[PDB]
């Protein structure tokens, strides 16, 4: 039965994401904040995609890094072909959805990956942060406040539901995000921001002693 | 066209004029020829305007692309190499009269001594490059007059500001002896553009500073 | 659901395999047997060492011994359980297995 | 079955990895030390990859030599395309992980190999030696002190756990590595170093009478 | 393949 | 299960080698000596590969002559691409191992062949003869004294074990090799040498009346 | 440009000047034209600057690549062949004005007599090569003056040091009779570069020794 | 089971050769004589291959004529690429030895053909006629006196065994060959010779009234 | 099983030829005569192939018209590449045999066709008409007097066996052929000749009132 | 089994032709008349093919429109390659037959379509209209008077058999055709003619008020 085989793939993909560590992304006063539980120092789950578009993922590394690379490729080819301000988080999210659907139906094994594409406004501009979550099948969801990916998402999502506050500063949003993530030191956290105040490249990692001071 | 670059104790400065011609006819009074390709480099391009702006754009894209894929910028050596390969790639069109020569200024964060981490690199039409040691370089139709001016003026360079003044003056002499290079237009208020790179990155010199320096030079000569 | 509790493995018509644990075949009689075995172990400990009382480790030993005893028999449930599993999965059951346990190499 | 493949392929390749000689790599004062149990004089399990990046492997010779060659190819194409100091042990390790994952899922038989990529700092530079272990599936692990590959890894790994000492000289690290490997003369040992003191090419074999003196 | 981040 | 199917292939290749004639190669004072039991006058089992590298084989003729041709191709392309003194018996042996492994795993039927690659030193040079045996799977073994291929190898290998003497002349090594092979006249023997004394091309057949005098 | 190479009892030495021109204009005062391609060879390249530096880089990469794949360096014959093929490949571009000629010095570890294991090899634009038998070679615009100087000075060559002095002198005469070859610049302190290869590999001669020899020559001629 | 499929291929090929007419080729004073039982006037089973190399076959017409054409192609390409006197019967036999092996293992149905390649010496030269038989197995048998192909080969082979005489004239060898073949008039015989006395092209058919006189 | 299915096509094809119309071709004084039972006015079963070579067929039309076209193609390409007098009926027959054999052992369904290739002599020349029959097997037979194709061939073949007379005129051969075919008016007959007396193109249809007069 | 696939393909196509509306084509004084039962205003089952060649079809719209397009393509390529007066209805019919013989035996699903190709004479010329009917198998039938396609053909055919009259005017033939088709207004009829009196393009639709007057 095709429907039973599809349930076999849906189930397969859900279990792999559960094996992966958790990631959260939430809106705060200066933009968007990515906080992931990541022990390695070389392997990363948060990345710049374009000037104002960031990316977080949770699942099999050799696949969401494949998607990371494809997305970078796409964004730069568009930006050069048209212009930088034409590439938007919405296009990127849509491409990931088409690609994960095609993979989910056509390839042997479905990517066990969960994606979050984030976008902030340009410099000196005003607009609310946009978060999109793309799941393994191709489904895409528009999130107003925060996205939680990988592992057991219920307790983290609820803790964030109680603690979230719009226009929280960088330090408060970091405390809320680490707290809800616990439901970890600088040696087990990957933290980055989409700082809306930067002139062009908004993505910026917060590591080491600066991260130490913030948390 | 004329683009000068000079190292000073602790950094590098790069300035360029504003004129663009077609034969004897002045076609552009406010072109910007010096770009900030990334947080630690700036690129001037002399020559055909199209090929110039295109080089700058594409090179910036490539630097930043590798940076996003690998999570770390190339070393200054790698940057030099990629720029050289682009230049070598335009060689056929350069012999067809679409020549564009880049001058690359950078601040090496990995260098040992911070006071001499400044870097100036020059290219020919055949993609070969050369790291400059005499502390200054220039490119364009006015480059010889600019270099011969900086040779004498360069003992005065002791910091970021004095280095900036020397840059502006070298441009003034290029323009003074060559008609294809525009000098400071006091009437319309258009001045050379300048970029300063030091330990903290690359910033554009705001116009007012260049205006004051130009007025000081002009009063000094009259 | 750990590796030590993997009781049976079943191959469906699609060939997909499911690892059934002792929970799927648990019963109240199994609970009573585990309790009785733990009590017998406590009696043995009292007779030999002389310390009265029942310990939790007695219960752990009882449950692991009971699982080991019951894992040797693959056919220990009525066909209705297999029919229910087939109806849930949607695939025909064809194989059952017990989880008891060339050159140039440098 | 999707589950059958992952569980069966895993067993087929872990068997073939335990079905081979043992290699150790450990950090010492002058860099990194590779000590392998190798009877042949022509077939080698330790190799230079790039200026400061070395490579050891254990499993099926034709396959980890295929990986050896691929890695050399990669490193040189990068070094020429960008520059020598841009190729890092981290990139190499990542490529091996992607390739072993793709092989493990797409090819008929999984590569019964276990890889260790090692890197030291450049000349006159200061930085701790990095060891990465890549397993047959694509998994990659960051090791601080030593890697043990192939055969029975438990006794060797424990003996090294008791004997290891940071900043041990070349002779002491050789004694510790041979001792823990025994848990063999110059006619049955392949010994090489990533000497951090060399100006460019750090890899250097220790064979014959010099090896005789060291041990 | 136990490589899940 | 893949390993069990591989066991079926191992036996089939072994059966073909067993159903065939016997070849021996041994070191003697002037180089290496190949002595094969060969009735035909056109079909040969001993061949020059390169200036100082010889080749013997036992199994299906079409398949080891395919390998003979491939090896000739390889050696000449290298010698022209780099230089003559760069092609070594070791490279050739390694290529045959890779190719027989790939054939053994990827083709429908495994090559029922057994190879021996031999090398001597250059003219006016001093170095011990090297013998390598490559089996049907890709395994390669370094032999110090003699290789026996095809048919029943035990009695011949033992007879050679008792009769072998290093630095035996050409006539003594021929007597020993024919004797151990019997465990046959010039009309049923293919005899050639890798004469270390020749200036360039070392391979040299010994046929007809000269062979008659030697034996 | 001018690059000399000469064999002394036990080794080889290879030296090159520092100037790079564009027509009559002196564009580079400190170019390095002699590279150490591997532990036992050194390559000088005369001609187009781009093509030259590229040749040297790519050749070093190829030698070392085969070394890593096969576990043993090529013989000196193989190296000669690969360099020759690289040269033959640039013939089309050389007829279009991008000519680059290499001079290859090496120390053959496999040679029979160590005292004559030195090797000098010269190439033409068509990829043919020749092993020198008269003890020395040179390439570049000053090569004829350098060779005619070494023909007379070569009986004085008895070791590594005398061979080095003869090299420096030959360069001095090349520069003395040809304007495209730079001589020792006593004002800026820029001297020819030199590489010495013997049984223990290739090492760059530190600048001080070359400065000494240059000052001795200049004093002798006054 | 490929062990059983190969057995049914060998039996099928053997039945096809048996279900066909008989051809003989024998050495006589002037060269080699081909005598085949052939009713058709257009379809032929004996052919010139090269200047001194002839060819006879028995089995399926379209297939051994496919081989006839391939061999002609081969021989002419060699003769033009090198020279005429370089193409030998031995090379040709070997090529049909390997092509029939490849067909026998790789094509759906094995070719049901039996080949005989014949060669004589050049003009004014002296050398014994060479006969080779290539079977559908790809085996090549060197025959000293005569080859018998197709149908029931035993009685013909024995009759020839009693009647054969070296250096028999053309008429005697024709009588012997027709007699042993009977164990037929000019309207049911295909007769040709490899006349060693011809200057260049040795093959020569004997038909009609000349054949009538000879027999 | 090669016996069941290579043969399976033989019944299939035989059945298809039997559910078709009957065609006869016979030799007469002026050349060869084709007489087919054909109701349609557009679809034909007799055709010119080359200057002196004609063609008749019986069985699935899409198949024997495919062969008709292929043969025309072949003949014209040869005639242009060499010359007109080089294309012979024998070559054509042979090509059809090869092609029908290749369809028999490779294509899904065997061509339910039966072919007859006819040839006469050139103008002012003397030579007997040649008839060849090619069956669906790839078999080819040389006919001296007449060919009967398609339907029930026994009664027509026997009636022709009693009525046939060599050197019968055109009218007598037409009467004999129509009579034996009956064992039909101008509205149900397709009649053509290979008139040996024509200068170049020998094929010539006999239709309408001229056919009416002849029969 | 070839027989079961043939009887399965045949009964599905036929369950599609009878599962569709009915079309008729009949000869009348001015040429040929097509009258189809067609409710849609955009989808058409009657079409011009070439100057004097018309086309009607019944079955699956996408497929007989695929054939419509292919036929248009063919006819125009011929007309341009040779000349307009060379393309005939007979060629077109034959191409459709070959195409419906190839689709039926090679594609997954046979085309469930019934074709009718019609032709009239050129302007100022005299010749009888020709109707051909191509079935889904690939058979072609020459019709003298009328063709009925799709749906319940037998009741409509019976009525036309009684009402048909050669040289009936356009109005009479329209009444006969609509009457026999009933066995419908201008909003449910597709009517076109091949008017033999037109100078070049003979096809001409009769719609709207003109159709209203005619019926």
């Amino acid at each position: 039965s095709p429907e039973q085989a599809m349930r076999e793939r849906s189930e397969l993909a859900r279990k792999g994401i559960a094996r992966a560590k958790s990631v959260v992304a939430l809106a705060y006063a200066g933009g968007v904040l990515f906080v992931a539980e990541n022990p390695s120092r070389s392997l990363q789950k948060i990345s710049e995609l374009y000037d104002r578009v960031g990316f977080a993922a949770a699942g099999k590394f050799n696949e969401f890094d494949n998607l990371r690379r494809g997305g970078i490729q796409f964004a730069d080819t568009r930006g050069y072909a048209y212009d930088r301000r034409d590439v938007t988080g919405r296009q990127l999210a849509n491409v990931y959805a088409q690609t994960l659907g095609t993979i989910f139906t056509e390839q042997a094994k479905p990517y066990e990956v969960e994606l979050c594409v984030a976008e902030v406004a340009h410099y000196g501009e005003t607009k609310r942060p946009e978060l999109y979550r793309i799941t393994y099948d191709g489904s895409i969801a528009d999130e107003p406040h925060f996205v939680v990916m990988g592992g057991t998402t219920e307790p983290i999502a609820n803790a964030l539901k109680e603690s979230y506050a719009e226009n929280a500063s960088l330090t408060d949003a970091l405390r809320i995000a680490v707290a809800a993530l616990r439901a970890l030191g600088v040696a087990s956290l990957e933290v980055a921001v989409l700082d809306a105040n930067r002139p062009r490249r908004a993505f910026r990692r917060i590591t080491g002693s600066a991260l130490q001071a913030l948390l | 066209t004329t683009i000068v670059a000079l190292k000073y104790p602790g950094g590098v400065v790069m300035a360029g004029d504003r004129r663009s011609t077609q034969g004897n006819m002045i076609s552009g009074r406010d072109v910007r020829k010096v770009y900030i390709t990334d947080d630690y480099t700036a690129t001037g391009i002399a020559g055909t305007a199209a090929v110039a702006v295109e080089f700058a754009r594409l090179y910036a894209v490539e630097l930043e692309h590798y940076e996003k894929l690998e999570g770390v910028p190339l070393t200054f050596a790698g940057k030099i190499n990629r720029l050289a390969i682009m230049v070598r790639g335009n060689l056929a069109a350069a012999m067809q009269g679409l020549l564009a020569l880049p001058l690359l200024a950078g601040y090496d964060i990995h260098a040992s001594d911070p006071q001499s981490a400044g870097r100036i690199v020059s290219f020919d039409a055949a993609g070969g490059w050369n790291i400059e040691e005499e502390g200054y370089q220039a490119v364009g139709s006015g480059s010889l007059f600019a270099k011969s001016s900086m040779k004498k003026l360069y003992s005065q360079v002791t910091d970021g500001d004095s280095g900036l003044r020397v840059a502006v003056e070298a441009l003034y002499d290029a323009a003074d002896d060559d008609s294809a290079t525009g000098g400071p237009d006091l009437v319309r208020g258009i001045f050379p553009t300048a970029v300063i790179i030091d330990a903290d990155g690359a910033v554009d010199v705001p116009e007012s500073r260049i205006a004051e320096l130009a007025r000081a030079i002009i009063e000094s000569r009259s | 659901e750990i590796d030590d509790n993997r009781f049976l493995e079943v191959t469906y018509a699609n060939g997909d395999k499911e690892v059934m644990y002792f929970k799927d075949f648990n019963s109240g009689a199994m609970i009573q047997n585990v309790v009785d075995r733990a009590k017998k172990n406590a009696i043995k400990s009292v007779l030999e060492t002389g310390q009265p009382g029942l310990r939790i480790q007695h219960l752990l030993d009882s449950i692991v011994d009971e699982f080991a005893e019951n894992e040797d028999l693959p056919n220990t449930t009525n066909p209705d359980d297999w029919a229910r599993i087939s109806g849930k999965k949607g695939e025909r059951i064809v194989y059952i297995r017990t989880l008891v346990t060339l050159g140039q190499y440098l």
